[PDB]
């Protein structure tokens, strides 16, 4: 039910926003992704 | 990287035979030219399709998220 | 019966060897040639990507699912897309799929063809359903995937055929041969010594007698019965795909006459 | 075929022979001003300065970068970028003018200076056409 | 005793974890073997 960011290997959506540094609940590895848009995508398929 | 549906040459189906073929090997202990006569392989434009392929994707998949 | 006959030799559910005679070369290749990349059918012609987290890209899968052969044997009877007047697909020319996989398995989860399902009505039809002569099963390995690696799609299959895309045609592969004992020189063998040895004998030699030397060059000769072998790949039986094609052909032949006479009139 | 140039089956280019991924990626940072003036990763639009860009903010989100399924295509922004001026000029950066495709991942990062670092990577894929090389 | 410089290392070398490091060890290291 809504989502931001990710843990890079201990993979957990996190979600944050301004000062709020940039680690993770636990494994500190400040790396972090940003997992998909909700908004479907098309594609072609040839 | 992941079995590739129809062979780019002629267009037979192919993407399915993979365990099929991979089993043939491992548990039927055969040699690969016999094997694929036998998953319906007849030329070499599809059987080339198989015998090369490398699974990749086996690999990729052991990583992690 | 008349011209063109037929004796199909041997002939299953995916081959159809057969040799037909009395007719043109031309003709013969023509057929051919519609067969390969102009009869009809179906396949996943679009992917609404809702959420991919496997190895594989979208476009990788979309690409692959393409493929994944489609039945169609109904397909005859249901409109190209770009005529369904709906504005962007009706269920009156366009089947629909889904494919939901999760890594429950703590060991490898793999997502065949058969994981796909129909959404929209078939209107009782055999159309759209993943084709499969696998023998456990589940034809077509579309994706593999680890612990919590997920995969939602929307698959929109529709007609087309090779000539604008190759995932579509039926065809798979087509034999084809005459004159094995090249009695119409029309081709000239490579050799270093004697070609008659070095040149393989096609099985096909039997079905017409040999040469027989001292006779002098037959030049009238032209080119009845020609040793074709139809494969499919099963988005419609064997069969069809060679008289779908006799058809097809039969139809664009029809369309000039028909064009002709559309002109007739001024 | 003539001279070093081949004909090659389209059918088969179908079939997907020789189909290759292409990612590239961005990278941009906040850079800092010990006498504390820092840049930003956001939104922004007009408010003083309209130094921007043509392109076509409205596919960041609020932090300023992209979301993977994303498709991305000619000048439109992919990361959103302001400097503290004296106060909203641009620092956000386009995707290469001619190229085009899908984003594909993103990241934030910190650098030991503390400062907010992101990397974008849009991939496309490619199919073998008449001018390419073999 | 005493901070003097950093010394760029070399992957896979001695002091590079991975030297030591296994096959499935490293995948979870994301270092490909
Ligand atoms: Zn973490
Ligand atoms: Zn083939
Ligand atoms: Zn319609």
């Amino acid at each position: 039910a809504t989502l931001k960011y990710i843990c890079a290997e201990c993979s957990s959506k996190l979600s944050l926003s301004r000062t709020d540094a940039v680690r993770c609940k636990d494994c500190g590895h400040r790396i972090l992704l940003k997992a998909r848009t909700k908004r479907l995508v098309q594609f072609e398929a040839r | 990287m992941i079995v590739p549906v129809r062979c780019f040459s002629c267009g037979k189906v192919v993407g399915d035979k993979w365990e099929s073929y991979l089993n043939l090997l491992q548990e039927d202990e055969l040699d690969e030219g016999t094997a694929l006569s036998r998953l319906g392989l007849k030329r070499y434009c599809c059987r080339r399709m198989i015998l090369t392929h490398v699974d990749l994707i086996e690999k990729f998949l052991r990583y992690n998220p | 019966e008349e011209g063109p006959q037929v004796k199909i030799r041997e002939a299953s559910k995916d081959n159809v060897d057969f040799i037909l005679s009395n007719v043109d070369l031309a003709m013969a290749n023509s057929l051919r040639r519609v067969m390969i990349a102009e009869i009809p059918t179906l396949a996943i012609d679009s992917v609404e990507v809702e959420t991919n987290t496997t190895v594989l890209a979208d476009e990788f899968i979309a690409h692959r699912l393409g493929l994944i052969p489609l039945q169609s044997m109904d397909i005859e009877q249901l409109e190209y897309s770009r005529d369904c007047f709906c504005e962007d697909h009706c269920d009156k020319c366009s089947v629909v799929l889904t494919l939901q996989a999760f890594g429950e398995s703590e060991s490898t989860t793999n997502v065949y063809s058969k994981d796909l399902v129909i959404v929209s009505n078939l209107m009782g039809r055999n159309i759209g359903h993943p084709i499969i002569q696998d023998k456990e099963g589940n034809g077509v390995l579309i994706c593999k995937l680890r612990k919590g690696q997920e995969l939602k799609l929307t698959c929109v299959a529709k007609k087309g055929i090779a000539k604008e895309h190759a995932k579509w045609g039926p065809a798979a592969a087509i034999e084809f041969e005459y004159d094995p004992w090249n009695k119409l020189k029309h081709t000239d063998y490579w050799y270093e010594q004697d070609s008659a040895k070095e040149w393989p004998q096609s099985k096909n030699c039997e079905y017409e007698d040999p040469p027989n030397e001292g006779d002098p060059f037959d030049y009238k000769a032209q080119a009845d019965t020609f040793y074709m072998n139809v494969e499919s790949v099963g988005s419609i039986p064997v069969d069809q795909v060679v008289v779908r094609g006799i058809d097809t052909l039969q139809k664009k032949v029809a369309s000039i006459l028909l064009a002709l006479t559309q002109m007739d009139q001024d | 075929n003539q001279e070093d140039s081949m004909i090659m089956n389209q059918s088969s280019i179908d079939r997907g022979l020789f189909r290759s991924l292409f990612f590239r990626s961005y990278m941009d940072q906040e850079k800092k001003y010990g006498m504390s003036i820092t840049e930003t990763f956001e939104k922004p639009q007009r408010t003083n300065t309209l130094r921007m860009k043509h392109g076509t903010y409205d596919k960041l989100d609020d932090d300023g970068l992209i979301a993977p399924g994303v498709r991305v295509s000619g000048e439109d922004v992919i990361i959103g970028k302001t400097t503290p001026i004296s106060s909203k000029r641009d620092a956000s950066t386009p995707l290469r003018s001619t190229e085009n495709g899908i984003v594909d991942q993103v990241l934030v990062t910190t650098n030991q200076d503390g400062l907010k670092f992101v990397k974008v990577r849009v991939r496309t894929t490619k199919i073998p056409q008449i001018g390419d090389k073999f | 005793k005493v901070f003097i410089g950093r010394l760029p290392i070399m992957l896979r070398s001695k002091n590079c974890y991975l030297s030591e490091a296994t096959e499935s060890d490293l995948y979870k290291l994301k270092e490909c073997p």
